[PDB]
């Protein structure tokens, strides 16, 4: 009864995104990413639902009828929907790493504040009563890296110190324990401090300078000039499908979601830009 | 009885300076008997100023204790500027009463026995006609030259109706009225057309209720606003002339010369038939008598609520007879089309409309026999009342204004949504009911399609009995777009602008005599589009190179013939439409459509002109600590240093109020009584309290007393008492005293700020949206904003180097061809600048506007310079916003604002540095990429702690980006230790003022595209 | 300089005797012009004892008694069990506030001993009886401002707004 | 007793631009409200509630059979309770230890009063400490071209919480407080969610007092509405009157009505109890008894976190 | 039957020994739990008399002083100086309230003299200068709450929680 199950998945960006949002200078930005309300990279609900919807209605036009009852008629505005996602919440971002003293070296490790992981435990242990999808363990080791909040926190042993972003000295401590890692590399996950992850992520946002040429003489038009932020590749958000009862959401839980690997999300796709790969939390750790 | 205040107002002669006590009541009265008193007028006199008390209550009458013949003149905020009027005064001894005869050249043409029309025509022309021969503004006390006398005479006129309401047995009345919101109102509105009457509605239903008092109780009863350079009274008076039936000729001695001062263009309040500009703001004062006229007599009730009923009913009058005339014009008119349908809607709602879409507060004080009146004449502090009752009004303005009850909210409408009872226009309401688009909480009575079939689907719907006819239901209304009933009657009156004279007239004819002028004429009126201002510079273009880049654009109606007589409310069209350039046409078609838009860039192209640049601008203003000012308070003078809220202890700020008022009032004098006031003051917690601290300074008081004698006693133990408890009120309280005399001397600069600020803006190339006086809305052109803002503060404040119509602008002052008029020199004036694209909904440009203005007024503090070290203001910033970079820039860097005659030529010349260095980039100087290179230079200077330092870094800066390596910019080094405090509030400002003049010329040239 | 002294208006007849005056100065902070009350006090955290009526400081909030001061002080009987103070004439909470205050001022309380040996919960309550101040003005509003059955030719005006302002808590113990 | 709403995620409810002392560079169609109204929760909790066999034409009649009766709105940011406050096109989210002292600083002279507001909006205001104001710009696209659809272009103005934060009201009910515990519930706007849990929690209820706070929109039976506004002091202290909408009604999908009212936040007297228990008849008495069921009438004293309806 | 005490917390360093009967029993009303410090109790109408800092009784509603609670009596010498109370846990409003009190029990004040001489030049104090925290920490905040340093150790909270929530209201002199 109204939300009786939902699946949580993770998007990762395989090229760079570019979700745009209301195009403002106040960042020296043109086009800045659409950002939350702590000033982090998020995807809203609506570009989630839209490009996910464009993109099964491009693939699966036989089940036009389920994909519409299910996450929006169009056609007929009259009627409710039953899937809805949640905003996407930046569970990582990769950041560039030089190695001190360590046994391993690494070129990049994936990098979270605990401002971030606040959220991913917001959402987790609200669809905790749905019985169908708990993964305790997955927000138990939340419980164990919000346990250290003010500390900076990695997830393998062997670093101990580094610097992040190549401008960040940061210095490390494991969780004294294994901790398994969530994510899907044999990368490691740092979980920052709060003050200092909002800028060693925000170095490792994508700032680009573009331009616009006339084809007749190669030079630039007046006018032609303009920044855009880009987010890496290999970003992990993270965001849950709500779905409602109906026998129609489980036929697109079916044979929908599990035919559901790549999906195109967010704007200038012809840079090719967008490319996501989303891996649900019903086959992993 | 009254209606006789002439002999009450001139109770002295206007040469007033030339008599008191040398330097040669001279004349008196030569069209009435003597002036009306047994102690009636004299009391009118001893309440008006407040020189009345400064020098003590006695010497104010016995007219010479400490004389002078040599004879200054000081402004009223601030007497550290003296202004001479030396040998001249109005002519020879035998040629002194022409002047007096030229008072009866209508005066005593017409018969004098009746008094409702003569006190209304001696106010308006009664400056005018004795300027023309230069008096030169002469001060009322020659002791202490800090009144103006008109500013005395209509004071001890206008409280004259308190002296002749206390004369049946006890009555007297303050009342002031408010309305409730002005922008959100004001925002209200989809095309300009809209915007523009919105503000007038405020101003014309208020300009009704107050034609109730004047055709009732005459002029001078208004204090807040003066009625002295009203451009609606040179409106409405002109009208009750012409009601009358004189020559047109006979006028002329009055049209003319109200013509070249007031209505300065061409376009007059009988060019286009109507006042151009909504003058009236929102916030009035009345002093008002305590009695109803029955014919020639007036009796009295003595129940206060008397007024606050019976005056919102005059304002509920106006609004039936504003949409009851409304009726008429499409009864009239029915068969031309727009007008079936607004003429349908006036069927159908006759329950919804019979409430006004604007309320306003109507707070009322009184006066009785006592506090004022001891046995019959004067009791000790008499003065002390008279801001203690404005005291008592505003307390009640600032009491009431915490609740803000909407307009919307009085209209029952609970069985209209339970019940299906709504009546509609169009297509049926599947939810019940639809919202109105341009109120934005209201239902719609109208309900239009935006597309799908458009012209042919409106007609089986109800809205069309023809095709023809739709045009002009397309013209004023967009489809798509779904209108309350009261956004319809605006969007109605917004093409017929000249329809409200019913309201502006206060139906000075009858309902039909008004309307049906304008029944007859179809003068085609313009309202300019926000393309119109954002391509400014192609008409400025199209008019050098006139027809050479225009062969192929002969036939787009660009060229062609300028065609109807269509002339508008805006003086740059309203004197080059006719170049051979029609500027009727809506340029979204022409070079902002985007089929025959590239097209006309390959005109341009080839002619080498300016593009079209999508951007104009919208520039408000606000008077910064106006009220407090008129309550008497210091805070305008020390803006930021200590607010309004710091009234609570004023025995912890002591320190720097004490010595404000201290060397203000000791400038204030003349001579020896400079001396008089200087040891008096100051002993207050510094000898031992009580009287015989400032006996000492009898030993000169003596040196007049017997000197031509007069005087009824030998012993002085009261007048070194008064006057020392009139200086325990203004010291103990830091309040200065709020006389007649006071309302009446800013409210004049007021006006005279409000029409010098109506030419400076069309010096430019700008449009006036709202224009309160003490608040402003304009739309400028995207260039001139910055010199415009420039040369505004140093109007409003008042400094000049440019020849306006035909007044001349001094130091603190301004002079109209001989007579230095006082200016609001301390008073600052804060800006809200928005640079937007034309394509924004101008609903929320009208909303940031204001509410970018309130919080500038609330959080931004700087450091700013007060004697030598650095305290911190609040006020006066001019506030930029491009899009979402916004920039702030302060206009003082001194507190007070000015101190001396050297002071007033650095009142925002901040940006006149920003000034010159777009002076200086756009000539290719200065490079163009200085701009971008400062944030490199912006983390060294932040960190920078002494400006010796400082001074290289920023010369660098202009040195490094420099084309030419001798072209040198002189920065003034005071602009470097500001520092920006905005706390709490999450827009992006930066904290100091350089990065703030890089983000100033940032916008600017974002602006010209 | 001047003082004043604090009266209360209880359901309880315990004003009779309180304090020696009925002028003192020759204006007053309570004025009695024509349309009720005016310069009223409010003081919250004392409730009332109504049987030989006292105000008990307690540490609430919104329990709150409402009061009129007057020139004077009491009997010369006290100083031992009641309470004073000189304010700077603007820590005062009273509604209808029409006079200039003067800057200082010196008034007393009655005041009684918190008896902390009860388990005090008090009450509010509502006056009623409109004799009941009907005669309180036979009692003091007469006796404190001799004004009555003089000025005021609305006598049930004041009889309302006493009905409709006042309102108080009690011990009720 | 207690029914906490936790929002996972940015909410929207949409007011119709009723308030706005707020600057981004912005120009959003749909500005949001900071408070919701009762009947968004009342319509929220009757969604969970809902059965076939309860469909009938008239909406409160219906939903007051299914639930007890609904107590007021205000904040728990597991620390404080803050409570709404409004000035006229302003508000505040302010502890009650700003709210002992307020009716002391209602009465108070001119520049006292000035002091006070100017301090307590503008320096003791936790808003911004809570709410982001974010600006949400959605489109539709053509699947046929995959460009922007012509005409179609939105700007919903969301309401964010810097921190975590919860949404307080209290129900009477205790049969439902199991079903209704731990729902998650598409509460607010464009398809938002947040999360209900019920705790049990005492609360003391019905005191007597002059200054009372609205938790609530006090609604106004829009029939004595001159004998109201003739002396609009008498019944408000300080806050804002205004037109409202009742919202949207789900089975016949219409707008539900719309009454003036006065605003949440808003400082009134007691003089308003008897106003509105003297000016009702046997229709709108028994249609109001149903609005308090539904919690509008909300009426909590500054002395301690009280409350009480006004035909309670 | 249950007493409890009032300690008043300001940076006046007034504190040095009034309390004997600390702990007394084992509860007390105020607590600490990892978040802040709770059940901080306002009081009107009163405010400190800096000269050996004690509660001067006003009459302004907006003269206000926080505190904590604590179980016992103090030191024994006084009771002619204090404002020894008993209430019902109900018309004393704290903040942080966490359990239902056991709705009745009395406190101890430490209450001071009107004695006006001048006026009472009220201000307003907010709390600065963590030195003070740090020296009243070990002062009192450890002498009552022996917890401290066994289960609470966010102990820079407790000090970022005081310096902008207790306030309090002085006479200048
Ligand atoms: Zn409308």
């Amino acid at each position: 009864p109204y939300y009786a199950f939902a699946e949580p998945f993770f998007i990762h960006a395989i090229t760079h995104l570019h979700v745009g949002s209301g195009s403002s200078v106040e960042e020296e930005i043109a086009l800045p990413f659409q950002r939350d309300e702590l000033g982090y990279p998020t995807i809203y609900a609506s570009s989630l639902k839209g490009a996910i919807k464009s993109f099964l209605l491009k693939e699966f036009p036989d089940k036009r009828d389920v994909i519409y009852k299910v996450l929006g008629e169009d056609e007929n505005p009259e009627e409710a929907s039953l899937g809805t996602f949640l905003d996407a919440i930046l569970f990582a971002i990769p950041s560039r790493i030089i190695e001190i003293d360590s046994a391993k070296p690494y070129v990049w490790v994936y990098v979270t504040t605990y401002e971030l992981l606040k959220k991913v435990k917001l959402y987790l242990d609200s669809i905790s009563q749905l019985s169908n999808a708990s993964f305790s363990n997955l927000k138990n080791k939340i419980d164990t890296i919000l346990a250290k909040e003010g500390k900076n926190i990695t997830l393998d042993s062997d670093l101990k110190s580094a610097i992040l972003n190549e401008d960040f000295y940061v210095e490390l401590e494991a969780l004294n324990n294994k901790i398994p890692s969530i994510i899907n590399a044999g990368v490691p996950l740092l979980v920052l401090e709060d003050s200092i992850g909002r800028e060693v992520i925000n170095r490792s946002l994508i700032r680009v300078r573009r331009i616009r040429i006339d084809r007749d003489k190669k030079v630039v038009e007046t006018g032609g000039l303009w920044s855009e932020e880009y987010v890496p590749m290999k970003t992990i958000f993270f965001s849950v499908l709500l779905g409602k009862e109906s026998k129609e959401s489980a036929i697109f839980a079916s044979c929908i979601l599990r035919n559901l690997r790549y999906v195109i999300l967010g704007g200038k796709e012809t840079i090719g830009k967008g490319i996501v790969e989303l891996r649900w939390v019903k086959d992993v750790i | 009885f009254l209606d006789y205040k002439i002999i009450a107002l001139l109770h002295d002669p206007p040469n007033k300076a030339w008599v008191i006590t040398g330097r040669a009541a001279k004349y008196i009265i030569n069209q009435l008997f003597g002036k009306n008193y047994s102690e009636k007028v004299d009391n009118a006199d001893k309440l008006a100023s407040s020189i009345d008390r400064y020098l003590g209550s006695i010497v104010y009458k016995e007219r010479s204790l400490f004389e002078n013949r040599s004879i200054f003149l000081k402004n009223i905020l601030l007497s550290n500027i003296q202004r001479d009027i030396g040998n001249l005064f109005p002519k020879d001894k035998s040629k002194l009463d022409n002047l007096i005869l030229e008072y009866k050249k209508l005066l005593n043409v017409i018969n004098k026995t009746n008094l409702i029309l003569k006190y209304q025509l001696f106010y308006l022309i009664y400056e005018l006609v004795w300027i023309d021969s230069k008096y030169e503004n002469t001060p009322s006390d020659t002791r202490n030259p800090t009144h103006t006398i008109f500013d005395h005479l209509y004071a001890t006129a206008a409280m004259m109706n308190w002296i002749l309401s206390l004369e049946k047995e006890a009555k007297g009345y303050l009342l002031g009225i408010d309305t409730i919101g002005v922008a959100d109102f004001i925002s209200k509105g989809r095309k300009t057309r809209d915007l523009w009457i919105s503000s007038y509605l405020v101003s014309a239903l208020l300009w009704y209720v107050i034609t109730w008092f004047i055709e009732e109780y005459g002029p001078d009863v208004i204090l807040f606003p003066s009625l002295r350079f009203n451009q609606f009274y040179a409106f409405y008076l002109l009208e009750k002339l012409r009601k009358e039936g004189v020559s047109e000729d006979v006028i002329d001695e009055i049209k003319e010369l109200i013509t070249k001062y007031i209505f300065n263009g061409d376009d007059l309040f009988e060019n286009l038939k109507i006042p151009p500009y909504p003058i009236i703001p929102g916030r009035i004062t009345l002093i008002l008598p305590g009695l109803i006229r029955e014919g020639e007599e007036y009796k009295k009730v003595q129940d206060d609520n008397c007024f606050i009923s019976k005056v919102k009913e005059r304002y509920n009058e106006g609004w039936r007879k504003l949409i009851e005339g409304l009726r008429c014009y499409s009864e009239r008119k029915r068969e031309d089309g727009f007008w079936n349908l607004v003429c349908r809607v006036l069927k159908l709602t006759e329950d919804l409309l019979q409430t006004t879409p604007l309320n306003i507060r109507v707070k009322q004080v009184s006066v009785t026999e006592d506090e004022i009146f001891n046995n019959n004449k004067l009791r000790s502090d008499s003065w002390k009342i008279y801001d203690n009752k404005y005291r008592q009004l505003v307390s009640e303005f600032k009491k009431s204004k915490l609740v803000k009850v909407t307009p919307e909210s009085r209209l029952k409408l609970f069985e209209l949504t339970k019940f299906d009872k709504l009546p509609q226009i169009g297509e049926k309401s599947k939810r019940g009911y639809e919202f109105c688009t341009s109120c934005g909480v209201l239902p719609a009575v109208v309900i239009m399609p935006k597309e799908d079939e458009l012209e042919k689907k409106l007609i089986d719907l109800g809205i069309a009995r023809d095709e023809k006819d739709v045009r002009s239901i397309k013209n004023m209304i967009s489809p798509g777009e779904r209108l309350c009933p009261w956004c319809l009657v605006k969007r109605a009156l917004g093409a017929e602008p000249r329809l409200m004279r019913i309201l502006l007239l206060g139906d000075l004819y009858s309902v039909e005599k008004i309307v049906n002028e304008i029944v007859s004429r179809d003068v085609k009126i313009e309202i300019p589009s926000t393309s119109d201002i954002a391509s400014i510079k192609t008409f400025e273009e199209m008019i050098e190179k006139k027809n050479e880049i225009c062969e192929d654009l002969k036939e787009e109606e660009v060229c062609e013939k300028p065609s109807e007589s269509v002339l508008s409310m805006w003086q740059w069209f309203n004197k080059n439409y006719y170049n051979g350039i029609n500027l009727t046409i809506d340029p979204e078609e022409y070079w902002f459509s985007e089929k025959r838009r590239r097209y006309y860039f390959s005109v341009f192209r080839r002619h080498r002109i300016t593009f079209p640049s999508p951007y104009y601008a919208l520039v408000r203003a606000d008077s910064d600590y106006l009220g407090d000012l008129l309550e008497g308070k210091l805070t305008p003078y020390l803006a930021g240093i200590i607010d309004s809220g710091d009234y609570a202890n004023i025995s912890e700020k002591k320190e720097e109020v004490n010595k404000l008022l201290e060397e203000y009032l000791v400038n204030a004098g003349s001579g020896s009584i400079v001396d008089y006031v200087k040891t008096v003051l100051k002993c207050i917690r510094e000898n031992l309290n009580k009287c015989s601290c400032a006996e000492k300074i009898y030993s000169n008081e003596v040196a007049k007393v017997m000197f031509r004698v007069n005087v009824e006693k030998a012993n002085v133990e009261e007048e070194v008492k008064n006057s020392l408890e009139y200086f325990e009120t203004i010291l103990n309280e830091g309040r200065i005293i709020v006389t007649p005399a006071w309302h009446v001397s800013i409210s004049s600069a007021l006006n005279r700020g409000l029409l010098v600020e109506l030419e400076l803006v069309n010096k430019h190339k700008g449009f006036v949206i709202y224009a309160g006086g003490d608040d402003l809305l304009a739309m400028l052109p995207v260039d001139e904003v910055l010199d415009f803002i420039k040369e505004s503060r140093r109007a409003f404040a008042g400094f000049g180097t440019e020849k306006l119509g035909n007044m001349c602008l001094e130091n603190g002052f301004v002079r109209i061809n001989n007579a230095y008029y006082p200016s609001l020199p301390i008073v600052g004036r804060s800006y809200s600048v928005i640079i937007a694209h034309y394509a924004d909904p101008l609903f929320f440009v009208i909303n940031d506007s204001y509410n970018l203005l309130e919080e500038g007024k609330e959080i931004i503090r700087y450091r700013v310079m007060y004697n030598g070290e650095y305290k911190d203001a609040k006020k006066d910033v001019a506030i930029f916003r491009y899009q979402g970079l916004t920039s702030v820039i302060p206009l003082s860097l001194k507190r007070p604002i000015v101190s001396s005659v050297s002071d007033f030529n650095e009142i925002a010349s901040i940006i006149d540095v920003i000034l010159e260095l777009k002076k200086r980039i756009d000539e290719g100087r200065i490079s163009v990429s200085l701009l971008y290179d400062y944030e490199k230079y912006k983390h060294l200077i932040v960190a920078s702690d002494e400006k010796y330092l400082t001074e290289f870094l920023v010369k660098d800066w202009i040195k490094r980006n420099s084309l030419r390596k001798h072209v040198e910019f002189t920065i003034d080094e005071k602009l470097y230790g500001v520092r920006l405090t905005i706390e709490n509030y999450p827009i992006k400002i930066p904290n100091d003022l350089i990065s703030n003049i890089v983000y100033t010329l940032r916008i600017i040239y974002g602006g010209e595209k | 300089s001047t003082q004043r002294e604090y009266v209360f208006i209880p359901i309880t007849n315990s004003i009779t005797i309180d304090v020696k005056i009925t002028i003192g100065g020759s204006d007053h902070i309570t004025n009695i012009d024509e349309r009720g009350i005016h310069n009223v006090l409010v003081i919250t955290g004392y409730a009332v004892d109504e049987k030989n009526g006292r105000l008990v400081p307690t540490l609430d909030p919104c329990d709150y008694v409402k009061g009129i001061l007057v020139a004077g002080t009491p009997q010369q009987a006290q100083s031992n069990d009641f309470l004073t103070l000189k304010l700077p004439a603007n820590k005062l909470y009273l509604i209808r506030k029409k006079g200039n205050i003067s800057d200082d001022l010196k008034i007393y309380i009655p005041y009684s001993s918190p008896d902390a040996r009860n388990s005090m919960k008090t009450k509010p309550v509502s006056i009623s009886d409109d004799t009941i101040v009907n005669n309180i003005i036979k009692e003091v509003f007469d006796k404190i401002y001799n004004i009555t059955q003089k000025e005021k030719v609305k006598i049930e005006k004041v009889k309302e707004d006493i009905k409709e302002l006042f309102s108080y808590y009690a011990l009720e113990q | 007793k207690r029914v906490l709403i936790k929002p996972l995620e940015p909410l929207m409810f949409r007011s119709q631009g009723e308030f706005e002392p707020l600057i981004t560079g912005s120009h959003t169609a749909a500005q949001s409200l900071i408070i919701p109204r009762p009947s968004t929760i009342a319509g929220m909790l009757g969604y969970i509630l809902f059965n076939k066999s309860s469909g009938t034409g008239d909406w409160l009649s219906d939903l007051t059979n299914l639930l007890a009766t609904i107590y007021g709105t205000f904040i728990e940011t597991n620390g404080e309770y803050l409570f709404p406050l409004r000035m006229g096109n302003h508000l505040a989210l302010v502890d009650q230890q700003h709210l002992i002292n307020l009716p002391t600083l209602l009465e108070k002279e001119y520049e006292r009063r000035e002091k006070g507001i100017y301090e307590l909006f503008y320096d003791k205001n936790k808003l911004f400490q809570i709410i982001n104001h974010q600006d949400r710009i959605g489109i539709s696209i053509d699947k046929s071209t995959r460009t922007v659809k012509e005409h179609y272009l939105y700007s919903a103005r969301y309401l964010a919480f810097k921190k975590e934060v919860n949404y307080v009201i209290f129900i009477d009910n205790d049969a439902i407080s199991d079903k209704i515990n731990g729902k998650i519930v598409n509460f607010g706007g464009e398809n938002r969610i947040a999360k209900l849990e019920v705790d049990d929690y005492k609360v003391d209820t019905s005191i007597e007092e002059e200054y009372y706070l609205a938790l609530s929109p006090i609604l106004i039976p829009d029939e004595a509405l001159d004998n109201f506004l003739d002396n609009i002091s008498d019944y408000v202290a300080m806050g804002k009157v205004d037109k409202i909408s009742l919202g949207f009604d789900i089975a016949n999908t219409k707008r539900k009505e719309m009454l003036t009212a006065i605003l949440e936040g808003s400082i009134v007297k007691r003089s308003i109890i008897d106003f509105i228990k003297n000016e009702i008849k046997n229709d709108l008495r028994y249609r109001f008894s149903k609005y308090e069921k539904i919690g509008y009438n909300t009426l909590m004293s500054l002395c301690k976190l009280a409350l009480r309806k006004i035909l309670s």
